[PDB]
């Protein structure tokens, strides 16, 4: 019967997924962050 | 695809144990706890 | 230097379609990553260069002064094209002509040959191999 | 990667950041800590054999 219930929904192993989602999640904030200005003229470097 | 938009310096090093090596520790703990 | 686009790449070919009132296109990051050339009307596209890490496996520095340098995470005939001077910035590119190129899930490390036995863990390389200094 | 990140692409850029003497070798040293540990705690809980 464990093998079924395992397998049963989606969030049966909900503990080990929010780990590789926040360390996914944090990534692309990263990444996303450097299109911002912070009160500069461009975002991008090589135009100013 | 996001994973190659990481032309920014953000990498991921690989562990030291590999998974077929995890699965032979687990495999000694299920073998010397039933005989 | 793409009318005033100023920046640092390699420029291949792309099939991706531009409307007539395009001329840049962008990604996530907003960064610009493919351009028309202003004299014919075909679509480039910009990647950057190769890069990477290195790191050194050494002994002790009293126990010897011999090392092994590893590339992290580059299939290994990427390195030996980019032998040649004024092209690396690491100046020291007769270590990648060395020894014996062993190549791993993290990148092949050049300098340290690859026996089929077995022993303890000394120097942890990654997924599954260690280096040790011995006779 | 520091240097990258922050001043990609830009050789103007980069001798800047180093007039802000040791921040991007102390986040090398911080992660390097992560990453590490992490590899004990996996030696710590299958490895009791
Ligand atoms: C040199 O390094 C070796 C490493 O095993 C150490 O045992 C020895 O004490 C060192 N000698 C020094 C620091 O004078
Ligand atoms: C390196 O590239 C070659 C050529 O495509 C390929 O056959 C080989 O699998 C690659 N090696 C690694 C470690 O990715
Ligand atoms: C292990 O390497 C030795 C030489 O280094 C070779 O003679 C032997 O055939 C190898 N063993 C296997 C199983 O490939």
């Amino acid at each position: 019967k464990i093998q079924d219930s395992l397998s049963s929904t989606a969030s049966a192993l909900g503990k080990l997924q929010d780990v590789v989602n926040h360390n996914a999640q944090a990534l692309n904030t990263l990444v996303k962050q450097l299109s911002s200005k912070f009160g500069a003229i461009s975002s991008v470097l090589n135009d100013i | 695809l996001i994973c190659a938009q990481k032309f920014k310096g953000l990498t991921v090093l690989p562990p030291l144990l590999t998974d077929e090596m995890i699965a032979q520790y687990t495999s000694a703990l299920l073998a010397g706890t039933i005989t | 230097n793409f009318n005033g686009l100023k920046g640092t790449g390699v420029l291949t070919e792309s099939n991706k379609k531009f409307l007539p009132f395009q001329q840049f296109g962008r990604d996530i990051a907003d960064t610009t990553d493919a351009v028309r050339d202003p004299q014919t009307l075909e679509i480039l596209d910009i990647t950057p260069c190769s890069f990477g890490g290195v790191s050194v496996i050494t002994p002790g520095t009293n126990t010897s002064n011999q090392v092994a340098v590893l590339y992290q995470g580059v299939n290994c005939t990427e390195v030996p094209v980019a032998i040649h001077a004024d092209q690396l910035t690491p100046t020291w590119r007769v270590y990648s002509t060395g020894s014996n190129v062993f190549q791993t899930r993290a990148g092949c490390l050049i300098g340290a040959e690859y026996v089929n036995n077995s022993y303890e863990c000394d120097i942890p390389i990654g997924a599954g191999i260690c280096a040790s200094y011995q006779t | 990667d520091c240097t990258m990140y922050i001043c990609g692409d830009s050789t103007e850029c980069s001798n800047l950041l180093l007039q802000y003497g040791s921040f991007c070798t102390q986040l090398k040293r911080a992660l390097t800590g992560i990453a590490v540990e992490q590899d004990k705690n996996t030696q710590e809980v299958f490895a009791q054999v």
